[PDB]
């Protein structure tokens, strides 16, 4: 057994560890008090849900989590919300003011000041672990301490924890329901600090995640609440192999083994169905072929973009329910004769199938309906690069009149930085054409 | 809990500042007495951003008034609310200011600065983590004007990391006091280029034009006008004073509306203009964003917007509000710079002012605001040109290369509005 | 009220769709530059398609197919009949064709020698530039001065003679495919006509033999003898069909070319189709076909970005403003649906 | 078509289909960044109060 330790940042990285956690205990059968009814092993044990949760004498099962954020209000909710027996007072940090949406004061100005209160907290985290083999960080592309405070963060651990991998879930800007118009500075400042410190990197797109809950929910206007019960979802599905009995993505470096053939280019567009309304009465169960048909549909991406026009480097599916290998084989072999699947040359055409019996565990009262089988699909794709051209374009207007730039300097970051982040975007995105297209 | 420090400084400033105070005392059930006597919590949930919290759970406005003669305070303290504010926090001469800017800051003000310092200082330490401070006053008299930069300028002095707002009331020869407004007002604008992050430009033309030709009265006075500022002033501060997401402080506020250090001067809206019938959300968004509706008496189809926020309230569908602010901006995006993309931000807070089902107010860093600045420049001029009026300032000491230096200032921040118009 | 960017001022045709969209006074034209737009009329290279249907509140229609270019580039075109089962290898109405690369730089050009020795006439041609040789020695030896790719295949050396004049000639079919993936055919076609006899013994001289329009006024007299600057419409060529041949236009010929219209689009419509896509796509196609002397229709090429008849420009126009984009964006036929 | 690695628990079950084969800045480093923006920050205020005291 090897423990994964979560590092949730910002409001964004918060909200949604709140959302995963809480899903979590409802898999594992962990109730709001810590206790863990199913655990006939009190006081320890190294069984496959110990990589998330440590133990007590008393037989409280704790999360291997700590919640950082520059402003108390986010995480003082954690404190006194629902699972707030669950983490104790040293997991969850809080500063006095915030980031401002600004990443260099995220970076430079407050995290220079909070910096080793973190790290320190983590040790101890670190210190409980037999064998950690690395850490998983939520935070939002946007938010002040989300890009700026991630970034330091993610140095420090290179630092501090060399040989450790390091995934993100990442939640890439959204005029929709964005708060600031600086978050595309944000977004390419911290990319360009975080991306030699990250192996393989899940970033969602909030417009993807705004419109699924509009389109399938039902949800007129969807809250954060709506979006982070959704996103929890998908980073259950792809975090359940590090947390249940498996043979697929059963330690970190896997990840980066089964979805990262180069470095630079780590992020994985992932793809989950099905989505189905809770406040629907009738409802039919799709199949194994229908909601495998469903992973190549830019409808139910976490981040719109067109598969289509790019190249694949690697694909896992991750099945959860009533699913078995016959069923998936004939889904697949179909679909590749209906469908536009590319793979780069200098990798096999194929598909690495996990299947876990259990069907989707579903918050009560939540807005998604419980489902007989669901699959979360993890596809190393070019066509993501869609999303770094959008984002680089929104940067390009602005910063050529300097629009905003002050507040960065202002913070003591040198305006060369936004060049240097900008041209390493430029090269990333040169490299997704090399690998991509063609003439 | 992050706190801000209200000072209102002079005849308009303490006008317009108390009415501000019971108007947010109303809408946070707040008695005038510091007794809370509401029936929902989100009245309280922010309430120390501009309470301070005393003895027998009583509500202290965290405000100072500030004037060089007893006259204007002494009516604040008979009035309605007048028994809410901390009687230590009354500061003030006797002397008076005689709506000149010199002597409200070097000679007069400069005597009675300290004593306000003192009490901004007595404010500052009981905050828990202080955002900045807000300021109200008028341009174009003398203690608001010319002690109220130079408060601005020293309070940057002790507290450089915290943000300043102002409520500035700028002065029209319509509405007029004196004839030396120009000139009080153009000192002031080049202290409010360097030394504060956001300013709201209210219009004392545009007020009564909206009194007049909209509101129906025959003969505005100063409270029809200062009715329309409170209402103003209560709007823009409720992503502050309410549970929120977007510009829900200070300084997240000055970063989304402030793309360049001395582009900071707003143009702010209301609707509705204040019978029975509630407006529905696109006629919200609609008179929100029309010039009748604005305060700085600027139209902004002669400019382009930088930047916007816009706040509803009231009981409505978030979906709607989403789908009316996205008409506005889709069907006039010539009016919208190119530059900045998504610059038009939209909080939705679900308690309304009072006597109304639902309220928009509006924010604006438009170009078309040189409209204003190149107005007062030419009254200025036409003036100084002939120094007149000049002997009440040199009397205080100043030189006539101060008046040049101002000019040439605010002319400065004309030009440069006109630079990303065009842009 | 709707609004529209230009960003390709060479294109005749969405210049004269520019023109009516301002007409109805209910479509606005933005900078070049504005995201804001209901509609893109797109450049021809480098469209942003990364960019498009990101811009909430907006429904947001290109004219260009991404992807369609496959079809549009004439090395693309022949890799994509020979890899496709829908078109297959032994594809009948296209000529034998093979992609060859130059030696200075997938390829056939082995695959090209093993047919030739088994009339031998063929044409190089690349995405003027033409070479039509009988001789397989001097075809190759063209493509490696020049550097790009270039394909080879069977120059029909049978084709139907217009008389008088004994001239060859191509026809050009516009096809407009709409967001729904409707397949439309322009109902008026053009004969670009060679206005000199055919001479099948003459394969030095690079005018008989081509009949581009742009070889036809210059490098090229006599010019609109027979017809107005080497255009013949379909009202007269089908009646020249019944005088001659005893058969009509529809029957000897537009059954072939509907047949190889629809074989090509539907082709490829599960790669390019933007059916279920955050932004809606409608594109305008030039077909260029060739008729041999047993009245067989032949696909010569498929033009993405196709330039139309100066008569026909009034017609076709308001028919893509009427089916391609007042269809998603309705306003307070001359098409035959495939 | 072929399927290999297939593995079994009662939990689940993995397996991989083919279709085709085919064809860092030190600790001091660190803090050396962070001092030298907040020297930035400490200049350009100290030119403010500068300005101030002007
Ligand atoms: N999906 C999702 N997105 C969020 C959530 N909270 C914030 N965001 C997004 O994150 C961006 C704002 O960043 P935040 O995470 O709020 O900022 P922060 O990291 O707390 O940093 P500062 O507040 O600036 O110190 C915007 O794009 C929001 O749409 C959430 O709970 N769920
Ligand atoms: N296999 C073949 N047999 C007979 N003629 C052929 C041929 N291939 C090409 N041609 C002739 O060559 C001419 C030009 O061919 P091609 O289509 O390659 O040029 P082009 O692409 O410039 C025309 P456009 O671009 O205007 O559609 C055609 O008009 C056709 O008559
Ligand atoms: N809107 C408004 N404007 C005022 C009020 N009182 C004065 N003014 C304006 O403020 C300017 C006079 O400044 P004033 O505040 O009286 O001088 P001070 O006491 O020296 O600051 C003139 O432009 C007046 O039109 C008021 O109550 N409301
Ligand atoms: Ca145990
Ligand atoms: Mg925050
Ligand atoms: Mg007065
Ligand atoms: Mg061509």
């Amino acid at each position: 057994m090897r423990e994964c330790i979560s590092i949730h940042v910002g409001q964004a990285g918060v909200q949604i560890g709140n959302a995963c956690w809480e899903l979590y205990c409802l898999e594992h059968g962990i109730q709001p008090d810590g206790q863990m009814p199913s655990d006939k092993t009190i006081g320890g044990g190294d069984d496959s849900f110990n990589t998330f949760f440590s133990e007590t004498g008393a037989g409280k099962h704790v999360p291997r989590a700590v919640f950082v954020d520059l402003e108390p209000t986010v995480i003082d909710e954690v404190r006194t919300g629902t699972y707030r027996q669950l983490f104790h007072p040293e997991q969850l940090i809080t500063g006095k003011e915030d980031a401002a949406n600004n990443y260099a004061r995220g970076h430079y100005t407050i995290g220079k000041e909070i910096i080793d209160l973190v790290l320190d907290r983590i040790r101890k985290l670190a210190d409980q672990c037999t064998g950690l083999q690395g850490f998983l960080v939520f935070h939002s592309f946007g938010g002040g301490t989300g890009s700026g405070f991630t970034s330091l963060l993610m140095e420090r651990l290179s630092v501090d924890y060399g040989k450790k991998s390091k995934l993100e879930f990442s939640i890439y800007p959204a005029p929709q329901v964005s708060t600031a118009v600086v978050e595309p500075y944000n977004s390419i400042l911290t990319t360009h600090t975080t991306l030699e410190h990250s192996d393989c990197a899940f970033m969602v797109d909030n417009e993807a995640i705004y419109d699924i809950c509009r389109r399938n929910l039902d949800i007129e206007r969807p809250t954060y609440t709506n979006l982070n019960r959704l996103i929890s979802q998908i980073v259950s599905s792809i975090t359940a192999s590090l947390r249940f009995d498996g043979a697929l993505n059963v330690d970190l470096t896997e990840f980066q083994t089964n979805l990262v053939p180069y470095p630079r280019i780590h992020f994985p567009l992932a793809t989950y169905a099905p989505v189905i309304s809770a406040e629907k009465a009738y409802h039919e169960q799709l199949s194994v072929a229908e909601i495998t048909n469903a992973c190549f549909e830019p409808a139910n991406q976490m981040v719109k973009c067109d598969p289509r026009h790019g190249k694949y480097m690697a694909c896992c599916l991750l099945y959860r329910g009533d699913v078995v290998p016959k069923d998936v084989n004939a889904a697949i072999a179909t679909i590749k004769t209906k469908r536009s699947i590319q793979f780069v040359d200098w990798c096999p055409t194929g598909f690495k199938v996990g299947i876990n019996y259990q069907p989707p565990t579903v918050v009560p009262g939540g807005d998604l309906a419980k489902v007989q089988r669901a699959v979360c699909m993890l596809s190393n794709t070019t066509a993501i690069a869609e999303a770094w051209a959008r984002l680089d374009h929104k940067f390009d207007l602005m910063y050529a009149k300097r629009a905003f730039v002050h507040w960065y300097v202002g913070e003591g970051m040198e305006e060369g930085e936004f060049s240097e982040a900008r041209e390493d975007m430029a090269a990333l995105e040169k490299d997704y054409e090399e690998v991509g297209v063609d003439s | 809990m992050r706190e801000i420090v209200h000072i209102q400084a002079g005849q308009c400033g303490n006008q317009i500042g108390a009415k501000f105070w019971e108007v947010i005392s109303d809408e946070h059930g707040i008695d005038p007495t510091g007794s809370y006597h509401g029936d929902s919590d989100l009245q309280l949930e922010r309430i120390n951003v501009y309470y301070n919290e005393a003895t027998g759970n009583k509500y202290v406005p965290r405000a100072i008034l500030v004037d060089l003669e007893p006259g204007t305070m002494d009516s604040v303290r008979s009035g309605p609310f007048g028994q809410i504010f901390r009687p230590d926090n009354f500061v003030f001469g006797q002397s008076g200011a005689g709506n000149n800017w010199a002597k409200g800051h070097y000679t007069e003000g400069a005597e009675l600065v300290d004593s306000v310092l003192d009490v901004v200082r007595k404010e500052s330490e009981s905050c828990d983590c202080l955002q900045g401070f807000q300021l109200t006053h008028s341009l174009g008299g003398g203690t608001g004007s010319g002690m109220g930069t130079l408060l601005i300028s020293k309070i940057r002095e002790e507290y450089p990391d915290r943000i300043m707002n102002t409520f500035s009331v700028m002065p029209s020869p319509k509405v007029s006091d004196t004839v030396v407004e120009p000139y009080n007002a153009t000192l002031s604008v080049h202290q409010l280029v360097e030394n504060t992050d956001e300013t709201y430009c209210i219009d004392n033309e545009a007020l009564y034009d909206i009194c007049f030709r909209t509101l129906k009265l025959t003969t505005p006075t100063y409270g029809d006008l200062n009715h329309l500022v409170s209402a103003t002033m209560s709007g823009v501060t409720t992503c502050l004073r309410f549970p929120g997401q977007l510009n829900a402080d200070l300084r997240k506020l000055a970063v989304n509306m402030v793309p360049f250090p001395r582009l900071h001067f707003f143009m702010p809206g209301f609707a509705p203009l204040t019978q029975y019938r509630a407006l529905t959300v696109p006629e919200l968004t609609q008179q929100m964003f029309d010039s009748k509706n604005m305060m700085a008496a600027c139209d902004p189809r002669h400019g382009r917007y930088l930047t916007v926020a816009a706040i509803f309230r009231g009981r409505m569908s978030m979906k709607e509000v989403d789908e009316q602010m996205l008409n506005v901006q889709n069907k006039n995006s010539s009016y919208f710079v190119e530059w900045i993309p998504n610059n038009v931000k939209t909080a939705v807070c679900d308690i309304p002012p009072r006597g109304l089902k639902m309220s928009a107010t509006f924010i604006g860093n438009s170009t078309a605001i040189q409209e204003l600045f190149k107005r007062i420049s030419e009254q200025f001029t036409a003036m100084f040109r002939r120094k007149a009026f000049l002997h009440w300032y040199t009397g205080e000491g100043m030189d006539e290369m101060e008046f040049t230096e101002a000019e040439s200032n605010m002319n400065d921040l004309v030009s440069e509005y006109q630079q990303y118009q065009d842009a | 009220m709707y609004t529209f960017v230009v960003r390709d001022e060479n294109s005749s045709v969405y210049a004269e769709v520019s023109r009516l969209l301002l007409a109805t006074g209910q479509w606005k034209r933005l900078r070049k530059d504005n995201p804001r737009f209901n509609l893109m009329l797109g450049e021809r290279n480098r469209l942003p398609f990364g960019r498009l249907g990101h811009e909430p509140g907006l429904v947001q229609l290109v004219n260009y197919y991404r992807g369609a270019d496959k079809l549009c580039r004439k090395a693309s075109l022949v890799k994509l009949i020979k890899t496709s089962p829908e078109l297959s290898e032994s594809c009948t109405w296209f000529p034998e064709s093979y992609v060859i690369y130059p030696t200075n730089l997938t390829d056939e050009r082995e695959v090209f020698l093993a047919a030739y020795n088994r009339g031998n006439v063929w044409i190089a041609k690349s995405s003027e530039g033409i070479l039509i040789s009988s001789e397989a020695s001097e075809l190759l030896d063209f493509i490696d001065e020049q550097g790009q790719v270039h394909v080879i295949q069977k120059y029909l050396e049978k084709p139907l003679l217009l008389e008088p004049g004994h001239r060859k000639f191509d026809i050009r079919s516009w096809v407009l495919v709409d967001h729904l993936y409707n397949i439309y055919l322009y109902r008026e076609g053009v004969l670009r006509t060679s206005s000199e006899p055919y001479n099948s013994a003459n394969f030095q001289d690079k005018t008989c033999h081509l009949t581009n329009h742009c070889i036809q006024k210059e490098y090229s007299k006599n010019y609109g003898r027979y017809e107005e600057g080497n255009e013949m419409f379909f009202e007269e060529f089908n009646q020249y069909l019944m005088d001659a041949l005893n058969t009509t236009l529809e029957n000897s010929i537009l059954l072939q070319i509907k047949h190889i219209i629809r074989s090509c689009l539907m082709c490829i419509e599960p790669a390019i189709s933007t059916k279920h896509l955050h932004y809606q796509s409608f594109q305008l196609f030039g077909f260029d076909f060739m008729v041999d002397e047993e009245l067989k229709v032949w696909l010569i090429e498929v033009n993405g970005a196709p330039a139309c008849a100066q008569k026909l420009y009034a017609e076709l126009c308001q028919g893509i403003v009427d089916v391609a984009i007042s269809s998603v964006f309705p306003l307070a036929s001359i098409f035959i649906k495939l | 078509m072929e399927v290999i690695e297939l593995n079994k628990c009662t939990s689940g079950q993995s397996f991989e289909v083919i279709l085709k084969p085919p064809s860092d800045p030190s600790l001091e480093e660190i803090q050396k960044k962070l001092e030298a923006a907040e020297e930035r920050r400490k200049y350009q205020e100290a030119e403010l109060l500068k300005h101030l005291a002007e």
